[PDB]
């Protein structure tokens, strides 16, 4: 079958201020089929009660995603993104860059 | 300016586990308006934008009609595909459609789409000129036989060029505030040191709305494809778009290069430099 | 608003 590997990108909704709230966003795209499993972290762990979007697809039909969580950036806390999904060996981890 | 209006749906079987899993959202734009989730509670077509909800009950409930015929008909298409396909009952499989149509500034249909695909590739399409049908192998020439002796591409037909375009009107006159409304990007350049020997050039468009933009970088006014990291355009989830270009240069050399925007949102395009 | 009629594969 044909399976597509997820672009993955984690950024915020807005310019990133220490002890500002904002949104912690994790963009999964361009990947079938459309089971797929995203975490948000902090500091290693699971965030709980993340949102997400609803199924959708591009022109190509590979789906998107849109996961997020409320959270304040501070100077030493750590966020990422983990993606598991079958084309992947083992899940994988993308850390939020405040310049990216 | 031109506008879209698009249906996208989803059935995904999981074998063991109940039935195939439907999920469908409506597009105006780039604007959501509508999702049915089958794996809700109990489930109905919902809201996503404000200028939908004064629709009246009568609405929903066609709507909800509609996304749970579109379910059930997927659950069997799915058997059917198994068939035609000659596949087992026990893997999961996907079918997914869009349809909808394209209006011009004064309102006119400007192109319908129709498709369908099965496990993420072309399953069967009506041509854009709403009466005749690409079928991608020998089992959606099957379908295409059906569908041609039963006339659906002049039912497509009469939906695209009709209620589609004037429901997409409607809905371009009750949201307008919004969907006849672009956000032109926010943009800065940031510098990024990679070594002493060069360091890269960021070009952000943040905020705007609707997702289709331009970020070019041009060195002494020639195009750096080449040399350009362009990221996917990705929702901010406020309804705008976030994108960036990026490139590599020799430190100092800084002020050869223009990051050049082009957006519905903006006067004119911008030209943007690296200011310290 | 959604189309009414829709077809077996
Ligand atoms: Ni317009
Ligand atoms: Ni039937």
């Amino acid at each position: 079958m044909i399976q597509r590997t997820p672009k993955i990108q984690v950024y915020s909704r807005h310019p990133a201020e220490n002890g500002k709230s904002n949104f912690l966003n994790c963009y999964v795209s361009g990947f079938h089929p459309s089971d797929i499993e995203v975490d948000l972290l902090k500091n290693g762990e699971r965030i709980e009660k993340v949102e997400h979007s609803d199924l959708s697809f591009s022109k190509d039909w590979s789906f998107y995603l849109l996961y997020y969580t409320e959270f304040t950036p501070t100077e030493k806390d750590e966020y990422a993104c983990r993606v598991n999904h079958v084309t992947l060996s083992q899940p994988k981890i993308v850390k939020w860059d405040r310049d990216m | 300016g031109s506008h879209s209006m698009r249906y996208f749906h989803t059935s995904v079987s999981r074998p063991g586990r109940g039935e195939p899993r439907f999920i469908t959202v409506g597009y105006v734009d780039d604007t959501l308006f509508v999702r049915f989730d089958s794996d809700a509670a109990s489930p109905r077509e919902e809201p996503r934008a404000p200028w939908i909800e004064q629709e009246g009950p009568e609405y929903w409930d066609r709507e909800t009609q509609i996304c749970k015929a579109k379910a059930q008909t997927d659950r069997e298409d799915l058997r059917t595909l198994l068939r035609y396909y000659n596949q087992s009952e026990a893997g999961s499989h996907t079918l997914q459609n869009m349809y909808g149509c394209d209006v011009g500034p004064d309102g006119r249909l400007l192109r319908g789409y129709h498709q369908d695909a099965y496990d993420g590739k072309d399953y069967i399409a009506l041509n854009e000129d709403l009466s005749s049908w690409t079928a991608a192998d020998t089992a959606a020439q099957i379908t295409q036989r059906k569908w041609e002796a039963a006339r659906v591409a002049e039912q497509l037909r009469a939906y695209l060029e009709g209620e589609c375009v004037e429901w997409l009107r409607r809905y371009l006159e009750n949201g307008k505030e919004t969907l006849q409304r672009a956000d032109p990007p926010k943009t800065h350049v940031t510098h990024h040191p990679i070594s002493d020997h060069e360091a890269t050039l960021r070009c952000w468009a943040l905020g705007f709305y609707p997702a289709e933009i331009t970020l070019t970088w041009q060195r002494d006014g020639e195009d750096q494809t080449q040399d350009t990291e362009l990221v996917e355009t990705r929702p901010a989830g406020d309804r705008t778009f976030q994108k960036w270009a990026a490139v590599v240069v020799p430190s100092g050399e800084e002020q050869r290069y223009t990051c050049h925007v082009q957006h519905e949102g903006l006067p004119k395009p911008l030209t943007l430099r690296w200011e310290p | 608003r959604r189309k009414w009629r829709r077809w077996h594969l």
